[PDB]
């Protein structure tokens, strides 16, 4: 629930993060 | 000045009014009844003393005023008397056109009535159609309305 | 045999009875105020057609409502086959005022 | 013009209507649509 | 059953069509009825000279 | 970036080594996207005014489609023009193979042929699959190696572009010395 | 059905009125009927257009 | 499955045909159109027979509707006859 | 014609060119322009406001 | 707001949330002056405007007067002629306010002079008028 | 103009106050060197209310290059929201005879 | 000058002209339409229509495909367009913008009238849209119509 | 692999009966293809 | 970047990410040139300077001094007057430099001319002083 | 379009998206005029061009012709 | 030019398109398209 | 699967209304 939320919250970060060093 | 004229054979203009009468059939009331079943979906029931239209619409289809569906099946008078023992053909429910009043829930009126959807404003045939004469075809094979793509891209 | 039935150079159907003029070279649309010496009447005429007839020397070939609309009492610009006028240009404006 | 239509396309409508105007014409007195009521067998007759 | 301009062009190309040097023969004489059958396949006319 | 540049083809099948197919087709638009997206389809600047004569020259073909029936009130282009690189000759028109026209994800089991052979340079072709699919070359956008215990784990993104005088006038006067 | 796409060609599969309407009629051109003439006697009187 | 569908929906009568015609079909419909309208020369309208004398006319098929148009030698539309499905040919 | 007026010459080329295959072979058919007659009203009335 | 590298995919929709609104602003604008041919300078109205064929609308449409600017205040100098070259800001960004100025070009050539950056060339192809109330 | 010139067809032209809208029914072309030609218009819908008189049809929307008026030398007529019982009585009846 | 004058002014009439790219051909069954019936209780049906504008599809084992289909407008913010509108009322640019793609229009009130405004790098939907949200007024769509309200 | 202007395309080769037996019911060809070859229905033909 | 139409939801926000950068510093800035009236020209600098009264602050706060434009180098023309409307430019976008050139309105009037296009008429209030080193 | 405080992250980021266009097409553009320094007014084609050194190099590289 | 393929690409689809020609021929009338159809077997054969 | 789907939007959308309250 809010121990998700968060999972969820740091699982979009880091996916972020993928993308950000995913392009030129 | 007044023009003379005498009696020609055929001209281009008189075959621009040459058409005059047109025998169509469509929506009228000799024209409601266009489509008619086959067997595949007609009983053939026996008639018997104490039968009537209205008992065979609710033992069969379960509707009082659904006769008429039967009688339209047989092209017979419901006031006209029946001799025992006549075959009838009362169609079945579970292959039938549904009666079911189509709607557009979102219109400028509100709400009104379609038959079709295609002679109506939810058509959209005509929506962004380039003419072209090739686009046409297409209308015409599959009813493609819009491209998908416009780019050159060469 | 100039009539209603005739294109002007400006794809125009000819009035004859129209305040208008054919002008060797000037553009279309043009209107010239022509002032007849004879009786000192001005007309301002609209520039459609280029006319058909070169001669020599002349600018300018008024139509006959044209030459009609330079006549005064006792002067009938149809009776002198020649005009000897005078050609101005003639633009629309917004009148010269006191500064404010 | 277009021929008229000369079937009605609903005819529980048209019970259902006529018990809306037994309410109408009573002044809001009649109140009763089942088939337990008094006018629905001739209405739907 | 053609204007006047249709047939004129219609002509016109059959007989650029008839004297194509690839349709002709060097030092072969150009016949007259062969130039008429020519420009009567164009149809809707009927030659007088 | 031309249709044809990836050299070496590297060719799979569905039935052996894959784990998912997903394939993908849009209609284009130019709501969507960015503004070079609308520069590399037909929008773009095509007339333009030189600095010099002031002719307001046209450099491309205009490319009114989907656009409207008039085609002859408007334009349908950008504000802001090309910068011109060439010094006579105009830019180049877009490749269209940088134009996707099918979009798909391709996640499969890694194995050594798919390390190697799977690389951006290679042309794909997937077999034992849909009819538009087999047959056609698929340019690889991206390839991802993921490894989170002993499996090995493939990601492709893949796409198909859609692509196919006697002399001068006047000169100053010269004094001529003979040596 | 949905997804499978194919494009033809300008001439070589298709005429290329096909792919042209009747409406936006093309620029033609014609001889210009505004030519301005010199009426000073010196030479040809067209002085303007071609 | 769609063959036994399309033969159980009544035909449109005037549009796509169940059965779109073959090659062969449109050469016996070509022949058929050209009988009929050498049968039927001098009860043509004028305009018909205008555009039958010319020999750049065209007529053409439609290969899935079935119907049959005649251009003249411009290639713009001139008329229709009638229409050709599978087996006969009717005029209009 | 159309607009009211009596008819262009035009209008009546075209009448009888729709006209000609339709009528009886050996009578003739000839087609003029109308009349108009002007009609000038004066009207004396009482109102009821 | 400093987005440094640590950052959230939050903190940088934010960011582009917050700071995205002078480029909405810009929106349906002309940012840059542009580069037109004077087609009309006849103004009914007596203020010195002129028409553009500007390249956006291709020569297709007509656009809008276009008002001028001058160095001095009681200045009123020669108008761009037809098919000369200007140069027009727009005031706000809006294309119905626009306002010009001739620039160098081929219809517009430069003058002969002796000193091209010291001497000063000019031609009036109409009449000249100047009044000085003062000395 | 050096060049033929095209006004295009279903050009919106409209009176002073715009409410009542014409649309050009086909291409209009203008020769080279012409400057002022016609075409016919059609009502944007149907109507008695389209029925105008002279010189009553001025504006255009759409800003075309080169292109200075439009004007109507026509009144418009045979606006109209449907033909009466008896009109159609009579046309049946004539198909008739 | 007076040459370059001459040319620039016969470039001028030369630049416009039709010069445009031609329709693209593309044999394909993508942008149809998608028409629905949906009713809950059988009582009546609600019809509605959209075009077809995208495809998905799972080939792996689940055999998923998704259809994706939009309202018309998503026509008319398909180009972006420069253009120029003087002496027009709301309805009246509506009616043109419509006519362009052959829409029909539900406007009761005729809107304000336009003097000078133009279309700089947008859609027909946005520029639209900036008219009518400047005079007070909303869009929506049913079917082929489009319909703007106070 | 057939090498075109437009681009590289995998190729099926075999003796013509198995050809049409594997595309019997036309299920291994693309919807587009056959929606090509119908485009032109309207046939030119010649009157006599 | 070519962001197509086959996009992911974080393309579309790296895209956003860093684009916006131009409308970032677009924030606070003046994008436009401005139309603005004339109320102090007295500059005690001797820099021919002016101060405007423009529309983003409505009257309330006067500015700040607005350098001219001049064609060419050494002259020096009459400056606007009061109450007369100018056109503001802004270096780099910043409000705190600004650069004016008069327009034809109505406190700015045109002159008279016989033909407005090729004629010139030009008027000084004050002296003319005109100096030429050379012929 | 209007965007509120009652609207989702989507919502912002798709308003982002299209309006962020206007800024994409500033980018490697000059948005507002620059003061300079004339460092070259010898034009060879006689077109009365100025070279300039504007802040934006440096004065470390010479620009382009300038017209007036 | 490119010589004409004699064989017939489709056979069943031969057979499914005679039938649809009976049903073309009477009008709607012919309607069985099973083996257990009195035209079928002729037609395979 | 798709209330996963959902719950999360309702999630990230309620995180980024976060992110906007944590801000100046």
């Amino acid at each position: 629930p809010q121990a998700i939320a968060k999972q969820i919250a740091d699982i979009i970060n880091s996916q972020w993060q993928g993308t950000l060093t995913d392009y030129a | 000045t007044t023009q003379e004229f005498l009696s020609k054979n055929k001209t281009i203009e008189s075959e621009l009014l040459d058409l005059l009468i047109k025998p169509n059939t469509d929506d009228s009331i000799l024209t409601r009844n266009k489509q008619a079943i086959a067997d595949r979906d007609l009983f053939d029931i026996e008639w018997e003393p104490g039968q009537s239209l209205n008992k065979l619409a609710t033992e069969y289809l379960g509707d009082s005023f659904a006769w008429q569906i039967i009688a339209d099946a047989n092209g017979i008078d419901p006031t006209k008397e029946i001799d025992i023992g006549a075959g009838l053909k009362v169609p079945d429910q579970k292959a039938l056109e549904n009666s079911i009043k189509k709607f557009i829930v979102n219109s400028p009126t509100g709400k009104q009535l379609i038959s079709d959807a295609k002679q109506s404003i939810l058509n959209l045939i005509g929506v962004g159609d380039s003419n072209t004469e090739f686009s046409k075809t297409l209308k015409d094979c599959i009813g493609k309305v819009v491209n998908f793509s416009f780019d050159n891209t060469q | 045999g100039f009539d209603s039935s005739d294109l002007t150079a400006n794809g125009e159907r000819f009035n004859p009875e129209g305040i208008t003029a054919a002008h060797e070279s000037l553009p279309f649309g043009t209107l010239v105020k022509v002032t007849w010496a004879v009786n000192n009447k001005s007309v301002v005429v609209r520039i459609n057609d280029r006319g058909a007839f070169v001669r020599l020397g002349r600018q300018i070939d008024l139509s006959y409502g044209a030459a009609k609309a330079l006549s005064s009492p006792g002067n009938d610009a149809i009776a002198a086959g020649l005009l000897t006028v005078k050609l101005e240009v003639v633009e629309l404006r917004t009148p010269i005022g006191e500064n404010l | 013009l277009n021929a008229p239509q000369l079937v009605v396309d609903d005819y529980e409508q048209l019970i259902i209507d006529s018990l809306v105007h037994t309410n109408v014409v009573s002044n809001g007195e009649f109140t009763d649509l089942d088939a337990s009521g008094f006018m629905r067998p001739f209405a739907g007759t | 059953s053609k204007t006047f301009q249709q047939l004129a062009d219609d002509i016109l190309e059959a007989l650029k069509v008839f004297f194509n040097p690839a349709n002709l023969t060097p030092g072969e004489p150009v016949l007259i009825e062969e130039v008429k059958f020519a420009i009567r396949s164009v149809g809707g006319l009927s030659i007088s000279y | 970036i031309t249709v044809n540049a990836k050299k070496l083809n590297y060719t799979i099948s569905v039935v052996d080594n894959v784990k998912s197919l997903i394939v993908t087709d849009q209609a284009q638009t130019d709501a969507t996207g960015s503004s070079q997206k609308i520069e590399h389809y037909g929008g773009r600047m095509t007339t333009v005014v030189d600095a010099d004569s002031g002719s307001l020259i046209k450099v491309d073909k205009d490319n009114k489609r989907e656009a409207g029936s008039a085609a002859r009130t408007f334009t349908t282009g950008v504000d802001v023009p090309q910068p011109q690189i060439q010094k006579q000759y105009s830019n180049p028109r877009p490749e269209g193979a940088s134009v996707k026209e099918f979009q798909l994800q391709l996640e499969l089991h890694t194995s050594q042929s798919d390390l190697e052979n799977l690389t951006p340079d290679t042309a794909l072709y997937i077999e034992n699959t849909l009819p538009f699919i087999v047959g056609k070359s698929w340019f690889i956008e991206s390839v991802r190696h993921s490894f989170s215990e002993g499996i090995f784990t493939s990601q492709v993104s893949a796409y198909i572009p859609v692509a196919p005088s006697q002399g001068v006038g006047k000169l100053p006067v010269y004094e001529i010395l003979s040596y | 059905k949905y997804i499978s796409t194919s494009y033809a060609q300008g001439g070589i599969d298709l005429p290329i009125d096909f792919l042209e309407n009747p409406d936006d009629a093309k620029d033609t051109n014609s001889a210009s009927t505004a030519t301005e003439v010199d009426s000073v006697g010196n030479g040809t009187v067209s002085r303007s257009g071609v | 499955e769609e063959a036994k569908k399309k033969v159980k929906v009544e035909t449109v009568q005037n549009g796509n045909l169940k059965k779109t015609l073959s090659e062969k079909q449109l050469i016996d419909g070509v022949k058929r159109v050209t009988e009929y309208l050498k049968k039927n020369i001098s009860f043509q309208p004028r305009t018909i027979q205008n555009i039958l004398s010319d020999p750049k006319s065209v007529i053409k098929i439609d290969k899935d509707t079935g119907q049959v148009s005649l251009f003249n030698g411009n290639g713009e539309f001139a008329a229709l006859v009638g229409t050709y499905n599978g087996d006969i040919f009717s005029p209009s | 014609d159309v607009n009211g007026n009596p008819a262009d010459p035009v209008t009546i080329s075209t009448v009888g060119a729709t006209l000609q295959p339709r009528i009886m072979l050996g009578t003739r058919l000839l087609i003029s322009p109308m009349e108009v007659l002007n009609i000038e009203l004066e009207l004396i009335a009482l109102s009821d406001s | 707001m400093i987005v440094d590298e640590f950052s959230s995919v939050y903190e940088c929709l934010l960011y582009c949330y917050k700071m995205v609104k002078r480029s909405e602003q810009l929106n349906g604008r002309r940012v840059f002056p542009i580069l037109s041919v004077v087609t009309n300078n006849n103004d009914p109205e007596g203020r010195r405007r002129v028409k553009i064929a500007d390249p956006l609308f291709g020569n297709l449409i007509e656009s809008n007067w276009i008002r001028p600017i001058r160095v001095s205040q009681n200045q009123d100098n020669p108008l761009p002629q037809i098919n000369q070259m200007v140069i027009v800001w727009f005031v706000d960004g809006d294309s119905e306010k626009g306002y010009y100025l001739p620039i160098i070009n081929d219809a517009n050539p430069s003058r002969e002079k002796d000193d091209p950056v010291n001497d000063s060339a000019v031609r009036i192809e109409g009449n000249n008028t100047i009044r000085i109330d003062k000395n | 103009l050096s060049t033929d010139f095209i006004v295009p067809i279903n050009f919106q032209v409209s009176d002073l106050s715009g409410t009542l809208r014409f649309y050009t029914i086909g291409n209009l072309v203008i020769p080279a060197g012409a400057t002022f030609g016609t075409i016919e218009a059609i009502a944007e819908d149907i109507g008695e209310k389209y029925n105008v008189s002279a010189n009553f049809i001025d504006q255009y929307s759409t800003p075309l290059t080169y292109l200075q008026y439009v004007t109507n030398i026509r009144p418009a007529t045979n606006g109209r929201s449907g033909e009466t019982i008896d009109n159609l009585i009579e046309r049946c009846a004539q198909i008739i005879r | 000058k007076e040459s370059a004058k001459n040319q620039i002014a016969e470039n001028l009439e030369k630049i416009k002209k039709n010069q445009k790219e031609l329709a693209t051909p593309e044999i394909s069954a993508k942008g149809t339409q998608i028409t629905l019936e949906v009713s809950i209780d059988r009582s009546a049906i609600a019809v509605f229509s959209f075009l077809h504008t995208g495809t998905k599809h799972n080939a792996i084992i689940s055999d998923t495909t998704t259809f994706t289909g939009q309202s018309v407008n998503w026509v008319l913010n398909r180009r972006v367009k420069n253009t120029r509108y003087t002496g027009v009322t709301l309805k009246g640019l509506a009616a043109t913008i419509t006519r362009q793609y052959g829409l029909d229009l539900d406007m009761s009130e005729e809107g304000e009238m336009i003097e000078n405004i133009s279309q700089v790098s947008q859609t027909d939907w946005q520029f639209l849209e900036k008219m009518t949200a400047i005079q007070g007024f909303g869009m929506r769509t049913v079917g082929k119509v489009l319909q703007i309200y106070k």
